[PDB]
């Protein structure tokens, strides 16, 4: 499908950037889980970012490590990840689902048919976060195969040729890292770094959306102000998750609100 | 692109988030310019023969082998500076930070004596040094934490997951995905993402040649085999490396057991295992059926991993190197006859490379052979472990 | 009558009850054999070699010395095996045991170095060990007890009197006088009834011959001093030795001053002790007015001692050895200093000879000086000691 | 003076063995044990050995360690000592009085003067256990300057050099160590060596008095029966010292018991 392509050029006729909250599948339940994510939709998100439960998830903070720990407490597997992937698709025809992915759950039991089960739920992205483009040969050629866009990241310091690869081999957006590091809403990133947003608009890259340490809306209008095409927020919205768990109606309300003022922020 | 191969056969690679490309590849570069820099070289021997003690003995253990036709020497990195193989790499790696321009490091440690090894190189090169241990490791390596402590290192407990090595493994990777421009991570096995097995290897391999020429010098050949435990290897490619093209010689490498393989409680997955991408690496590793890391298990916490070195991997899948298994209670009768009959104390990570030794002489005590065991390390850090256990035990 | 001179100057001699003078004459007389015995020296060699792991290294300290005119070597007896320079004189002394046809041995100890060194000796050769400590020593060198308990020895505490050292050296007195038909007294320090304080001298000399050897190697030229701590005297009289005729060469003793020579809570009897009879000896020694000996003091085990070797009382007298001491505070003061600075950790009886050490550099810091500090330990058995410490210090 | 000597003639002349206690000087304190002096006088001791409390006494087993202690807990030192020998050579004008010595109380300020302050308050010998005929000849020469007996030991297992030496330089009597080891109740010697007991005779030694372990009656039997002239007990003493601490006047019966049966055996 073309999700993330009819998103930009919808996005771009309304002059408006994309706001992308990421969660994890499953936190805390299932069942809370689906509630949170038709939240998200209904509050403004533009696209999904959701994370499939591991063990040991080398690129996330404590606050998504605690997510994670969360959705296994309450048993959630990829198999039930991808039976709730099916279920919000089937809701939300058009809005872009990308995936957070660790390796070896890729890996695992085949690469070919990893990307072959997220073609038949309606995924539309995967970003594998432990394979940087050097490692990339596999994952991308099954993504393609299968409909999927392969997302790359785009590291502050990213030299030229690491520029061109990503612009050539990823589809659907460029993920543009704010900072060194790992995910956390207190670590705020730099601002969207103008040469880099400029690179890969000169190489035809996917549209750049920022990610890492993005947590309030000044800091979504300076994403779009440089020039990107939309923010992620992952641990902002999870630490809502975290601090409601006794108040599921309140939780469901301030994640409303928030995604809603992030939004917003989009605009500018 | 890289100036070395990144793999072993299949197995190896550099599977870390693309932010530490670039910290990797300047740290390949740096090993590169430094193999062949004679200043370098001269400053690392220097360090290895009048700080570290090195060349370490080969001691022939006549006791323990009595009555068998096994000659069995002991090679003795339990007597270098720190009490253990670790020092050796370190000092190597210590010299590569300086060589980038860093001042702080950052390690994991399990036993402590990576840890040990870290924090003295760094009192002694003029690094800041903060070190990672999981919270069970703290308390069963106790001894260690005080050393590391009194050297001035920074000692971070580490109470997710497992709270042992692979939870200290983790929580220094997420540490280094954010400080790399100031601190080199300073990965104490043969494990983790290219250059690290290839720099780790070349930094211990001094193991095996001395082996080699003390071995030559009182046998007049070559040992039958070598035998090592196993935990990310780097102590067993230390001491195979500089034999692994004398086809003659065995290479055994130790894997724990645990408490058995078929309680599911070991560290143990170049045998039990399957190949899966953790800690920047395609190797074999615990997982469950569906591609989650499993929790390892060891009496011995320098064992305590889920995985191993990507060369290891790669030996044992063309048949060069065979792996076996030794349970914590075979690593607890060696540590007992090793310190009753030879007045060795070992580390009960090395005292698994024992056990499978005694078991070779003992199950064939009319096999003529030559053995090598290296003793990797020395058990002060496990007294108080393994007098509990023999207390609990009724002896 | 004996074959060997069994006095140094005044002091010395053989003060024990009748029963026990035919053990020493055939003690003196087996040595003396045995010195001649090509296959004696070579069996002794090759342990000290193999096992051991001599030659020791002789480390330059660099960062401590910044900024001074004073260039430190620290000759390295911590890396022995066992972890403390009285492995060397234990392994000769077995070898006599063995070759006097005894298959026992009892020894005291302090910090539990001597003690470890007899058990590890003992587990090697085929010998019974039984260890008298002091009750207040097997608290505060813990680990030590550990180790020996590991390797086989019996570890027997000692209540009476100070519960320390001479409480220790009491007891194992006592029982060789009813065990002498088979069991050796393997003494563990230059003190004690001739021969011991030759013995120990002769079997640990290899300290100052290496040191020798190292430092014309490094420096091409002698050593301005050599620094050691003195509790019965065995490392400083086996790093002295060699240089005893080297007569540019200062010789200096560090006895332990305890809370401060003032309290009178020391074990500095050379300098302020007064001649006296104990332990087989006429030797310096902490007594009180009407002859009864004092109980002396120090933070570490290895130094409690109210008396000294009769060499050291010698080459004090004629004026060829220097004797000085120094407090607990300066000792750990030092022991910091090497941990944080050169990431060594000494015992705390090494870290006295280094506190003076440190003293001459800072007290005339533009006197250009080659010193060497014999390191006669490493600090395993006192790091819950210092940890609890600095603690209890605030740090 | 001439006490031995006179003491040995006596015994000779009634065809008896001595029988000499040992205590400690001052156990359990000054005005008690100069009572239990009395008593072993009064039942039938015909010499004294006293020791004098030492800080480290080496040839002692914990039984008269024990009474070194108490005597140090009733803070006697050896100037107290020479005190109560006075008193009890004043009392007791013939009865042999031997000292055990712990080289340094001899040495400490003077050899000559300890000598001369054994003899003003008429000490007849002094044995200091660890001085060896080897170191012993400042000892020696300043004893019989001060006609004091110096007193050598005779182990079981004497070469001839020794039981010469033993013979020239000891007098007053000689010291026949039952055993090896230290003192003690518990640990009985062997029998008296008939061999070393016939080569003092010849050798014209002082007569010999066996000790270390001889704690009954049949024991002093023995050792008469083979050739020695006496036997010294010691632990066996004390331990009756020991037991009655709290009951004084007991203590003092059953050490009279005890003596006299030891006596009694001295005449077989
Ligand atoms: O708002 P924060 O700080 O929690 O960051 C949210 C990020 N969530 S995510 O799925 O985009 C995401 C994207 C990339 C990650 O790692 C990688 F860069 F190495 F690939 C990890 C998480
Ligand atoms: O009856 P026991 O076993 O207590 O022995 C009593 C001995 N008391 S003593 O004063 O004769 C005595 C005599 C000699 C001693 O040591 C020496 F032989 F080395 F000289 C010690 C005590
Ligand atoms: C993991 C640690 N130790 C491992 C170790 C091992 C196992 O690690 P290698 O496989 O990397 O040698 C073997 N022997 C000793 C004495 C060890 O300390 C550590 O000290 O951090
Ligand atoms: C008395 C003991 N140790 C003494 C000692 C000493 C002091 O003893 P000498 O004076 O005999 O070297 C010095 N250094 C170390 C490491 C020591 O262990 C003992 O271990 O029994
Ligand atoms: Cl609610
Ligand atoms: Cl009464
Ligand atoms: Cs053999
Ligand atoms: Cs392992
Ligand atoms: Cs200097
Ligand atoms: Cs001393």
């Amino acid at each position: 499908m073309e999700r993330y392509e009819n998103l930009f050029a919808q996005l771009n006729d309304r002059r408006e950037g994309a706001f992308v909250p990421f969660v994890t599948l499953g936190d805390p339940g299932i069942e809370q889980s689906l509630k949170i994510i038709d939240t998200l939709i209904d509050a403004g998100a533009d696209a999904l970012e959701l994370g499939v439960p591991f063990s040991d998830p080398l690129a996330d903070g404590p606050t998504i490590q605690n997510a994670n720990l969360r959705a296994f407490a309450a048993g959630v597997t990829p198999a039930q990840c991808f039976e709730m992937l099916a279920l919000i698709r089937e809701k939300h025809p058009t809005i872009p689902i990308g995936l957070l992915m660790y390796a070896n759950l890729v890996f695992n039991n085949g690469i070919d048919a990893f990307y072959a089960r997220c073609e038949q739920v309606g995924v539309d992205s995967v970003l594998v976060a432990d394979v940087p483009v050097e490692e990339s040969a596999p994952f991308r050629q099954a993504a393609l195969r299968h409909n999927i866009a392969p997302i790359f990241i785009c590291p502050p310091n990213a030299d030229d040729d690491l520029l061109r690869q990503v612009a050539s081999y990823g589809r659907g957006y460029t993920y543009l890292l704010s900072r060194s590091g790992v995910t956390g809403a207190e670590n705020r990133g730099a601002l969207p770094l103008h040469h880099l947003i400029e690179k890969l608009k000169e190489y035809h890259a996917a549209p750049a959306l920022q990610g890492f340490g993005i947590s309030s809306p000044e800091q979504v209008s300076a994403a779009v102000r440089a020039g990107a095409a939309g923010a992620i927020s992952g641990s902002a919205i999870v630490k809502i998750i975290e601090k409601n768990l006794a108040s599921p109606k309140q939780m469901l309300a301030e994640l409303r609100s928030f995604v809603s003022a992030m939004k917003a922020a989009s605009r500018a | 692109t890289t100036l070395l191969n990144p793999y072993f056969g299949e197995f190896g690679g550099m599977y870390v988030p693309q932010i530490l490309m670039p910290a990797l590849n300047q740290l390949e570069e740096a090993f590169v310019s430094a193999q062949k820099d004679p200043e370098f070289q001269a400053q690392f021997a220097d360090l290895l023969k009048n700080y570290a003690g090195r060349p370490t003995a080969l001691t022939k253990c006549q006791n323990i082998t009595a009555g068998t036709r096994t000659t069995l020497y002991l090679k003795r990195e339990d007597l270098l500076h720190g009490g253990a193989h670790k020092t050796n790499q370190v000092l190597g790696q210590a010299l590569l930070a300086k060589r980038m321009g860093k001042s702080e490091i950052i390690a994991e440690t399990g036993a402590g004596q990576h840890g040990v090894a870290s924090a003295l190189a760094s009192a002694l090169l003029g690094l800041k040094c903060r070190i990672y241990m999981g919270a069970k490791d703290v308390e069963r390596q106790s001894p260690n934490v005080f050393r590391m402590r009194l050297m001035g290192a920074e000692v971070i407990p580490v109470h997710s997951g497992s709270a042992t090595l692979k939870d200290a493994c983790n929580e220094a990777l997420r540490d280094w995905s954010g400080s790399y421009e100031t601190a080199h991570y300073m990965l104490g096995t043969a494990a983790g993402p290219h250059p690290y097995p290839t720099i780790v290897r070349e930094f211990q391999r001094m193991i095996g040649e001395e082996t080699k020429a003390q071995i030559l010098d009182k046998e007049g050949r070559l040992p039958d085999a070598v035998i090592a435990c196993v935990g990310g290897g780097s102590n067993a490619i230390g001491m195979f490396a500089d034999f692994i093209n004398d086809t003659s010689v065995g290479l055994i490498g130790v894997e724990p057991g645990g408490h058995g393989i078929e309680t599911g409680e070991h560290g143990a997955p170049l045998k039990h295992g399957r190949v899966g991408i953790y800690f920047g690496m395609k190797a074999p590793m615990m997982q469950t059926a569906d591609g989650q890391i499993e929790e390892s298990y060891s009496i011995s916490a320098g064992l305590d991993f889920p995985s191993v070195g990507p060369q290891h991997a790669y030996l044992n899948s063309i048949g060069r190197a065979d792996y076996v298994s030794i349970t914590d209670d075979e690593a607890l009768e060696a540590f007992k006859t090793l310190c009753r009959h030879e007045g060795i104390i070992p580390a009960l990570e090395s005292s698994h490379a024992l056990a499978h030794a005694l078991k070779m002489m003992r199950e064939q005590p009319e096999k003529e052979q030559l053995l090598v065991v290296n003793l990797s390390g020395r058990g002060d850090k496990d007294i108080f472990t393994v007098h509990d256990i023999l207390k609990a035990r009724g002896e």
